[PDB]
């Protein structure tokens, strides 16, 4: 288990700093990565740091990029300087696998020869022999990956939500709800009798309203309450929520 | 600076299809491309490593191939839990420096259709002590994931302070989502009756809520 912590929300033109560590495991004897997706677009590497401690960075983003680690390498922080919008994403530590090795390669049309520890045979402008070179080949991939952490750049201020129960007016199955109303920034997370229920437990995605807060809602099919978290602003909300008397 | 992959890709259950990755020499070309799953609600999941390579757990039908500067991820039989969005990336000129693919939205059709279950809920007293009225449509298990919302008020259509979600898949592979109307409390209490009409495959679900009874 990775699990990405930092704020979900930062200013523009500041620095975002983010915190991975391993839970169950330990990062110290393994390269660690970071990956971020930006809302509708792709996977974006970043960089990472191996095992000897040398970071490597994405070229295009390095003069903005930070990776390091502690004394003990257990927990592997990025910084990225001199935040815009366009560095809203969600936030991704991974596991990378990094081996270089060294291996004889041959010019188009050539194959090494048998059991050379070098020259390439075949045909082409090299004539029918030729020494092999020594080529470094990279091997990566990232290998275990976080839940993610979204960070939205923005100039609005953290807002925390208004929890509404929801309920019908005046059955086969009476159905109750939370309305998590005018929040920021994303996310929140909703459960209900504090985890007790596990199925019949529906919350839908948030709405970004004319306004520019967000709200989503969240409902059961059948005491109820839901439990609204909104750890950005360290929020917590038990909502109680009982059918109308009538 | 990014491998090329097709926007989007269809498929039937249990058909073949193959997402393509072209890059060039530089990355693609030195034969280590991998590919990852991503399933909104989960981690990105690593499926093939060294352009043949399946993953820890990844099943069979999943494989890799690649001539010169494009790569392939092929699943022979598609099932509807395959529906996700897929990358491939490739390391280049480093073991630190890769680059991921485009993206390859997959979906699989064939499922079986099925009408939205539509639950309207009136504005709340705690709410309305606020002087303000939120009317939450709620909607849910239907597939194809295309649905149409128009609120109503007394036989006539409401345009103004409606807020509908895209349509997000559900855990049960159907479909889901929201739309609210955000009115004040005098408004709330001016009319007679408020309806969700959600429209799907040609057929409406109306629920209506009552201010009189609410």
């Amino acid at each position: 288990q990775l699990r990405e912590s930092g704020p979900s929300l930062v200013k523009p033109s500041q620095t975002l700093s983010l915190t991975c560590t391993a839970s169950g495991f330990s990062l110290s004897d393994k390269a660690v990565g970071w990956v971020r997706q930006a809302p509708g677009k792709a996977l974006e590497w970043l960089g990472s740091i191996d095992t000897g401690g040398n970071a490597g960075y994405n070229p295009g983003l390095k003069s903005r990029l930070s990776i390091t680690q502690d004394n003990s390498k257990s927990q592997v922080s990025l910084s990225v300087s001199t935040v815009t919008t366009e560095d809203s994403a969600t936030y991704y530590c991974t596991t990378v696998h990094q081996k270089t090795r060294k291996t004889f390669s041959c010019p188009e049309g050539y194959s090494v020869g048998y059991s050379c520890g070098c020259n390439c045979h075949g045909r082409g402008v090299y004539g029918p022999i030729t020494s092999a070179s020594l080529t470094d080949n990279y091997e990566w991939y990232c290998d275990a990956w976080g839940q993610g952490l979204l960070v939205t750049v923005s100039s609005a201020s953290t807002t925390a939500p208004k929890v509404y129960p929801l309920s019908s007016c005046c059955s086969s199955t009476v159905t109750l709800g939370c309305l998590v109303s005018s929040y920021m920034p994303e996310p929140v997370t909703v459960t209900w009798n504090s985890g007790a229920l596990k199925s019949g437990v529906h919350t839908f995605p948030a709405v970004l309203q004319s306004s520019g807060l967000y709200s989503l809602s969240s409902m059961v099919t059948v005491t109820f309450t839901c439990n609204v978290a909104h750890p950005a602003s360290s929020t917590k909300v038990d909502k109680a929520v009982e059918p109308k008397s009538c | 600076a990014v491998l090329n992959q097709p926007s989007s890709v269809s498929g039937s259950l249990g058909q073949r299809v193959s997402i393509t990755c072209s890059g060039s020499s530089s990355n693609v070309g030195n034969g280590y491309v991998s590919w990852y799953q991503l399933i909104p609600g989960s981690a990105p999941r690593t499926l093939i490593y060294g352009d043949t390579s399946r993953a820890s757990g990844v099943p069979d039908r999943f494989s890799g191939s690649r001539s010169g500067n494009t790569a392939t991820l092929t699943i022979s039989s598609l099932q509807a839990e395959d529906e996700a969005d897929y990358f491939c990336a490739s390391a280049e000129d480093s073991s630190s420096n890769a680059v991921f693919g485009s993206g390859t939205t997959l979906t699989v059709l064939g499922q079986p259709k099925s009408p939205p279950s539509v639950t309207l809920f009136p504005p709340s007293t705690e709410e309305l002590n606020g002087n303000k009225a939120t009317l939450v449509c709620l909607i849910s298990d239907f597939y194809p994931g295309s649905v149409t919302v128009v609120w109503k008020a007394d036989g006539s259509t409401i345009t103004r302070n409606v807020e509908t979600t895209r349509a997000s898949k559900q855990s049960n592979s159907k479909y889901a989502a929201s739309s609210y109307l955000s009115l004040t409390s005098s408004d709330w209490k001016s009319k007679g009756s408020y309806s969700c009409e959600v429209t799907h495959e040609g057929s409406t679900v109306t629920k209506t809520v009552k201010p009189s009874e609410c």
